[PDB]
C-alpha cells in the first residue's frame, strides 16, 4: 500500500556565519561558536530541546565584548521537540 | 565528554507536559546512530583554518557521548562532499536509528560552503541547498521522519558583524 510524505520535514540547521577570521595570539584556538555550542549541549540536552539549546546559545553570545557571534536557526521543518535524552 | 545524563525521573517528567510532541528514540541497546562531520582545514588559495583540530576534537567527543557514530572527513572538494554526503544518506544503520547529526566547517560566501580547491576566481562551493536534498525523504527515506540535525560554521570574510550606538 502507498502512502504520502513530505518531501522535506524533520530538519534543523544551526549555523554561524558571522565573521569568525584565525586570533593573532594563539591562532590554535577552538572557534568559540563551536565552544559554545558543545557548553550548552553538555549542560542542557537532558533539559532542553535542541530548538531550544541553540536559543540559549544565542542567549549567551547576547552582549559582544570579544568574539562576538550571533548564530541563527534555519530551515526548520521539526513537527515535534528533539530531546537528545542523554544516556537513554 | 562530560555530557549531563539525563536521570529516569527527569525523562518521565519531560515524556508527560509535552506527550506526542517529541520525536521518539530508539533502544539504547539495538540503535546504531550516526553522524558526520566534514572539516575543511588545508586550503589550496585561502587562509589556513589553524584551530579545527581543536573543533573536530571537541565536536566527534560531544556527537560520541550523545551516542553517534562519528565519520571524520577532511580537506574536500564540494564534489567531493557531495559524494560523501550521498554515501552517508544510503548507510544501512539509519533504518535501525532514531536520528542524525551532521557538521559542516569551513570557510563560508554567499552560495555556502567553501571546498578546499576553492578561490574567488574558481569557485569550488557546495550549497546548503545540496546538503538537504541529500537528506531529505526522498533522496534518504531511512531518515524519514527522524531529526537530522545539520550544524554549519561557514564565516564569511566580512567586517565583524557588531555595531557602535550610542547609549
Ligand atoms: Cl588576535
Amino acid at each position: 500500500a502507498i502512502k504520502k510524505a513530505h518531501i522535506e520535514k524533520d530538519f534543523i540547521a544551526f549555523c554561524s556565519s558571522t565573521p569568525d577570521n584565525v586570533s593573532w595570539r594563539h591562532p590554535t584556538m577552538g572557534s568559540v561558536f563551536i565552544g559554545r555550542l558543545i557548553e550548552h549541549m553538555q549542560e542542557y540536552a537532558c533539559s532542553c530541546d535542541v530548538e531550544e539549546i541553540f536559543r540559549k546559545v544565542r542567549f549567551s553570545f547576547e552582549q559582544p565584548d570579544g568574539r562576538a557571534q550571533m548564530p541563527t536557526t534555519e530551515r526548520v521543518t521539526l513537527t515535534r521537540c528533539f530531546y537528545l535524552f542523554p544516556g537513554h | 565528554g562530560n555530557v549531563k545524563l539525563c536521570s529516569l525521573e527527569e525523562a518521565q517528567r519531560i515524556w508527560k507536559q509535552k506527550s506526542a510532541e517529541i520525536y521518539p528514540i530508539m533502544d539504547k541497546s539495538s540503535r546504531t546512530r550516526l553522524a558526520l562531520i566534514i572539516c575543511n582545514e588545508e586550503f589550496d588559495s585561502i587562509p589556513r583554518r589553524t584551530g579545527a583540530e581543536v573543533d573536530i576534537t571537541g565536536m566527534t567527543m560531544l556527537l560520541q557521548n550523545l551516542g553517534y557514530s562519528v565519520d571524520v572527513k577532511k580537506n574536500l572538494t564540494a564534489s567531493d562532499m557531495t559524494t560523501e554526503l550521498e554515501a552517508f544518506a544510503h548507510r544501512p544503520e539509519h533504518k535501525t536509528s532514531d536520528s542524525t547529526f551532521l557538521v559542516f566547517m569551513s570557510h563560508g560566501i554567499r552560495e555556502g560552503i567553501c571546498g578546499k580547491k576553492h578561490s574567488e576566481q574558481v569557485p569550488d562551493i557546495l550549497q546548503l541547498n545540496a546538503i538537504f536534498n541529500m537528506l531529505n525523504t526522498k533522496n534518504c527515506p531511512s531518515l524519514k521522519d527522524k531529526p537530522k540535525v545539520i550544524i554549519i560554521q561557514a564565516a564569511r570574510g566580512d567586517s565583524p558583524g557588531v555595531v557602535w550606538f550610542k547609549d
